[PDB]
């Protein structure tokens, strides 16, 4: 249903990660990206509708990440800048169905996810 | 037999007035001009349609004829004007049939997206041709039942939307006034988008002006006109406003599943989308099947009406005599063949896409309807001016208008500016060419050519004010 790509090892620069969806997806409202560390509570990161009229971030990561969409591959892209070792975690690309942009760390559809680690 | 209750007549009128504009074109209008612009455009179109229908009802009440507004246009302005109006009406019905076929092909998707829709359109056209050539006895009952089903599903949609907007059922949040204000203002685009969606808004309200003609059959129109006017006008306006408001508020304008020139994926009707995104599975399929059946019935009814009106036109000396020949059962054959040949235009989707062809057909139908509205408004204005010049008493008229000449003038100006501002940017730039002008404006050159040819071949001029038919005829 959902696929994520673009992960790897970053020394602390900038990196873009892409998420794509399978067929159907005509009963969905908007997607989101949520991180979690090794043996740590899930923490919301970003959220955005597919069409894209607004974006929602987290307080600790405001002004550093940029979530948008690309029509070349029709995929949701997230650009992370000024990456730091404290952000080493696994990201899940999720999405919600309804009439309103649902927030929180609870979602219906889940993907494989991508693990990102930062080395000194 | 006037055994039908007034409520039955009102619901029949409501079912007849409702077309494909609310089912499919509403999403495109919302995506293009936003909720507020669509609401304003629909309100203006409704007011214009109300004025035009009131004037037509007054015309029918004063002098009833069996030749509809074409006879009025012929006998009050010029014979060629009425001839061109009739041919434009026939072409409008043909374009409407083509648009119905295209819409059926388009809504046929979302169930089998891995097969071209050309085969489905061909099968539907063949089935319609077979039904038309076999018999047309069950037309009235089928039309009445389909109108009842359409009214029922419209009121069900209104009720479920009103239940959802406030929020009573569990498992779904209340969007509130969030989808309205998001990025761009509800009034998105500008003058260009407004006049662009004005064509669709006018197309949606077309077809409901003939009710006044029915009101011309009343023995005492004095009391029958206001009741029907009030009921039909209020019901249509309330239903349209509520449906468009619900669609605009519950669906964001930047939805990829809406009809546009560039579509990321397939597009579905807002009525189906509301149930599909509500988490209630196995319920959108029934509504989609109902929509498909309604589209098929509307297309069959339109084809039958176009064939019958073509035969009636061929009965007189206007059309060439090689159309009134009938078979042993009396069903015309040449008219049906011509209608099928003209409606075969819907096969260009395999070479030019789906959205563009549907938009072009909608634009052509709206332009033809606007030409007809301009003609009928001019005929009504000339008739009233001639009657005033004749000195006839105003109390003798069974019906009248409230504000004159505010009615005909305002509608004429609005229609003219809407028609003219569709593609004004072509002449502004250095590129002029002819592709855009031919693609956008095609009914006007044909109408002008037909009128000029008739005037040249008949040598006819305008009708004098003091030399016109004034005394009504009793049938
Ligand atoms: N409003 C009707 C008729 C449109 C064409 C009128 N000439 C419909 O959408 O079905």
């Amino acid at each position: 249903q959902l696929q994520e790509s673009g992960g790897g090892l970053v020394q602390g620069g900038s990196l873009r990660l892409s998420c794509a969806a399978s067929g159907r997806t005509f009963s969905i409202y908007g997607m989101a990206w949520v991180r979690q560390a090794s043996g740590k509570e899930r923490e919301f990161v970003a959220a955005m509708p597919r069409g894209g009229g607004t974006t929602n971030y987290a307080d600790s990561v405001k002004g550093r990440f940029s979530i948008s969409r690309d029509n070349a591959k029709n995929t949701v892209d997230l650009q992370m800048n000024s990456l730091k070792p404290e952000d080493t975690a696994v990201y899940y690309c999720v999405a919600d169905r309804g009439f309103t942009l649902r927030l929180g760390i609870q979602h219906d559809y889940w993907g494989q996810g991508t693990q990102v680690t930062v080395s000194s | 037999r006037r055994v039908l209750k007034p409520r039955h007549l009102n619901m029949i009128a409501i079912g007849g007035s409702i077309g494909t504009g609310l089912f499919v074109a509403s999403g495109a209008t919302v995506a293009t001009a936003g909720p507020g612009g669509a609401l304003l455009s629909y309100a203006l179109i409704g007011l214009m349609v109300y004025f035009l229908m009131t004037s037509l009802g007054e015309m029918a009440a004063y002098m009833p004829v069996s030749g509809s507004f074409c006879t009025y246009g012929s006998r009050f302005v010029e014979d060629g004007f009425g001839f061109a109006l009739g041919w434009n009406y026939w072409y409008n019905w043909a374009v409407t049939i083509a648009a119905e076929l295209v819409a059926a092909q388009l809504v046929m998707s979302f169930w089998f997206p891995e097969v071209p829709g050309i085969y489905w359109s061909a099968i539907f056209l063949g089935i319609m041709f077979g039904l038309n050539v076999i018999s047309a006895r069950g037309f009235g009952e089928s039309e009445f039942w389909f109108a009842l089903i359409k009214v029922v599903t419209v009121v069900i949609f209104i009720g479920v939307g009103l239940a959802t907007i406030f929020g009573i059922m569990h498992g779904v949040e209340s969007p509130g006034f969030s989808n309205f204000t998001m990025g761009d203002a509800p009034f998105v685009g500008g003058f260009q988008a407004m006049v662009g969606v004005a064509m669709i808004a006018g197309f949606s309200f077309q077809g409901t002006e003939l009710i006044g003609i029915a009101a011309g059959e009343s023995e005492n129109p004095r009391k029958n006109i206001p009741i029907a006017i009030r009921q039909v006008f209020w019901r249509i306006l309330m239903f349209y406003i509520l449906a468009i408001f619900v669609i605009g508020m519950l669906i964001p304008y930047t939805d990829p599943n809406l009809l546009k020139n560039d579509a990321s994926d397939i597009s579905v009707s807002p009525f189906t989308l509301l149930f599909e995104r509500a988490g209630f599975a196995a319920a959108a399929g029934v509504m989609n099947a109902v929509i498909l059946s309604a589209i098929l019935s509307a297309g069959n009814s339109g084809m039958y009406a176009s064939t019958r009106m073509l035969y009636n036109l061929a009965l007189e000396g206007k059309a060439p005599r090689l159309f009134s020949r009938v078979s042993r059962s009396g069903v015309p054959r040449n008219a049906l063949y011509a209608t099928t040949l003209v409606g075969a235009l819907c096969f260009l989707t395999s070479a030019f896409g789906d959205s563009t062809v549907y938009t072009w057909l909608l634009n052509t139908s709206g332009m033809c309807g606007f030409i007809a509205w301009l003609g009928i408004a001019i005929s009504h204005y000339r008739f009233r001016k001639g009657y005033l010049a004749q000195g006839g008493r105003l109390e003798d008229l069974p019906y009248r208008a409230k504000l004159f000449p505010f009615g005909p003038l305002f509608a004429f100006a609005l229609c003219m500016v809407i028609t003219l501002g569709q593609n004004y940017q072509a002449l502004v730039g250095e590129r002029i060419d002819w592709i855009g002008l031919l693609a956008t404006y095609i009914s006007l050159p044909l109408f002008l050519a037909i009128w000029l040819g008739y005037r040249w071949k008949k040598r006819a001029r305008f009708v004098r004010y003091h030399e016109m038919d004034v005394s009504p005829t009793n049938t």
